[PDB]
Order: C-alpha cells, then structure tokens, then sequence
C-alpha cells in the first residue's frame, strides 16, 4: 500500500 | 509463537527495564514519529496544538503545484539540527548492541545526527537528507546543502542536467513507501524481542500496522504523551492491536508523557541515566560549536 491517513 | 504468554513479571517501565536486562531481550525494535523530535522544535500536524488541508504533504497536489511545500519547508527548516534524548537513547541502544532497527516517519534525518548508520535505520517516509531529480531518465541525487540553498534561496530546485523539478527523497502521501521497508519488516520482525514505540499516535499506514508484525510474545512499550494502537472498537468488527488496560494485557505498556522524560527515566531503571546525560551534553555541545 501506500502512505494514507487511516 | 502465536500464543500469548506474558514475558514482562509486570506492565510497567520497571517491567520492561528488567526484561530488558534478562537474557531473553537482544533484540529491539524503536518505532518513532513526530512526539520524538517535537522538543527539538520540529513540530507535528496531527497535534491540537501547534500543529496544520493535508494537500501540501500530497502527491497530486505536489506534482501541479510543488511550491507551496517548498514555501512550507522553508517556514519550518530549523536553524539547528539538535537531536534529543529519545534519539541519542536509540544512539544508546545501537552501541550496546540492543538495536535491530529503527523504523522511522520523521523525514528530519535526527537518528543519523544521532549515529544512527544506514543498516540501523529505516526511514519509511523518506527524508531530506538526499534529494533526486524528478526525472526518469536522470535521476540525479543533491545532498541537503543544496536542496536547503534552494529552500532558503525560495527558487523552487531545478536539476542542472535537465531542469526538472528536484524532489526531497521523502514520501508524499498517496505515494508508496520504499522497498527496503518491506524487506527488512519481513525479516526484523521475526526475531524481535521487544517493540519499543515512541512519539507516534499510530495514525499513518502502512506504518502503524508494523505492531501487529510482531510476535504475539514481543512485549510492546509505548512511550507517547497519549495511548495509540488500541483496536477501534468497530473496525476491530471488521489483529494484534494494543492493549493496556483489558483483563487479557500481557505484553503492553503505555507510559504517558514526554518522550524525552520517558526516555531518561528508562534509562535510569538501566543504570544508563549518566552514559546518556554525558552523551546529549557532549553531541549537544559538539553541534553548538560548529
Ligand atoms: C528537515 C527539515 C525540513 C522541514 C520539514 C518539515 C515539513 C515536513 C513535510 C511533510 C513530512 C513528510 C510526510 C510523511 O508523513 C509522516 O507521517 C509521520 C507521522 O508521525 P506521527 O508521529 O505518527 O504523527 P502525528 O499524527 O503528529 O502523531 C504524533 C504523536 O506524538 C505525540 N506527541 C507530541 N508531542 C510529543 C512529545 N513531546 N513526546 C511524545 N509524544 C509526543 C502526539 O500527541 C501523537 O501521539 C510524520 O513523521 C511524517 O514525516
Ligand atoms: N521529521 C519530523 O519530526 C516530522 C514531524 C511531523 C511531520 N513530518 C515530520
Ligand atoms: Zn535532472
């Protein structure tokens, strides 16, 4: 994945 | 393993502090964020106070309008590059030979001021130590001298090859982390025999599943002004998250505070407290004297 608040 | 048996004799600092000098505890790994370098002056945007919507930290919006960030950049550039007590304690930990890794989201390049080396280190979101021209086919790497020559000058940095934009090697939001996160988090967490998580709220993925990496067994001690990394309540609905405070706790403890308090008082239960108040005051001092 990729870098994304979550 | 995967079956949760309590190592630590007790879910607290001094618990932690005698596992961590058993037999058992060689290898450790430091997961760091944005509460580490706070006292250093950097500050966090997820903090209520002094902190900052999250367009400038994304691609989309970098690759159609870079200046904004470098106009940021700029604002928070600080003039000295101090790192704290939480990082010369990971400076600790490596020359004690306690330290497997530690993964990073902080792109301030404070663990390798600290003597944190590459093979210690991963920076998961990058950092602003390197710059890479955006390029394909160059690809040209400028050190942060220049990058910060350009930041200060306020040009927006044009590689001198080909005059494409030049992009600090950090990871925007929306961009994929690097690969050697990935490799070394397959290997590292195998043999881990603590987690030691520090000034991050556990907020950002892929990064905040590294807990969940570890083995059932690994103690896991959270150093952070707040608790981080508890299961939501109704995603949980929808593995391996924190807790502190349940009748099934067994490996994780919260210490609450600043990390740099932490940290010292850590290392006070290690007989480390002076190694360390030696270490900070002679790299402090070292740096004041450039
Ligand atoms: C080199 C100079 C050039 C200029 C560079 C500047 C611009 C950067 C560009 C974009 C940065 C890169 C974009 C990638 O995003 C990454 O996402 C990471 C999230 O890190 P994380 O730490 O999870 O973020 P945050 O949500 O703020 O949580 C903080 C937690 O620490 C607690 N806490 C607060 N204070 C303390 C304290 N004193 N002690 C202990 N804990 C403390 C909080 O309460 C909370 O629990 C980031 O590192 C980031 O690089
Ligand atoms: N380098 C850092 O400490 C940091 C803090 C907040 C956001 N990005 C980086
Ligand atoms: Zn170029």
């Amino acid at each position: 994945p990729r870098k994304q608040l979550a | 393993g995967s079956q949760k048996e309590r190592l630590l004799d007790e879910l607290t600092l001094e618990g932690v502090a005698r596992y961590m000098q058993s037999e058992r505890c060689r290898r450790v790994i430091c997961l760091v964020g944005a509460g580490i370098s706070t006292s250093a002056g950097i500050p966090d945007f997820r903090s209520p106070s002094t902190g900052l919507p999250e367009a400038i930290f994304e691609i989309s919006y970098f690759k159609k309008h870079p200046e904004p960030f470098f106009a940021l950049a700029k604002e928070l550039y600080p003039g000295q590059f101090k790192p704290t007590i939480c990082h010369y304690f990971m400076r600790l930990l490596k020359d004690k030979g306690l330290l497997l890794r530690c993964y990073t989201q902080n792109i301030d390049t404070l663990e390798r001021i600290a003597g944190l080396e590459q093979e210690d280190l991963v920076e998961a979101h990058g950092t602003f130590y390197t710059s890479h021209c955006v390029s394909a086919s160059c690809r040209h790497e400028y050190p942060l001298s220049w990058m910060k020559e350009k930041i200060f000058s306020e040009v927006t940095p044009k590689c001198e090859d080909c005059q494409s934009l030049v992009k600090p090697d950090i990871v925007f939001f929306g961009e994929s982390l690097p690969a050697r996160f990935f490799s070394c988090m397959q290997s590292d967490f195998l043999k881990v025999d603590l987690l030691l998580v520090m000034g991050t709220s556990l907020q950002v993925q892929p990064f905040a599943s590294l807990i969940s990496k570890a083995p059932l067994s690994t103690p896991r001690l959270l150093i952070n002004k707040e608790k981080a990394g508890q299961s939501d309540p109704f995603l949980g609905m929808i593995g391996g998250g924190m807790d502190f405070d349940s009748k099934k706790a067994y490996r994780d403890v919260a210490w609450l505070g600043e990390c740099d308090q932490g940290c010292l008082a850590l290392a006070e239960l290690l007989g480390w407290k002076k190694e360390l108040e030696d270490l900070v005051r002679r790299e402090h001092a070292s740096i004041d004297a450039q």
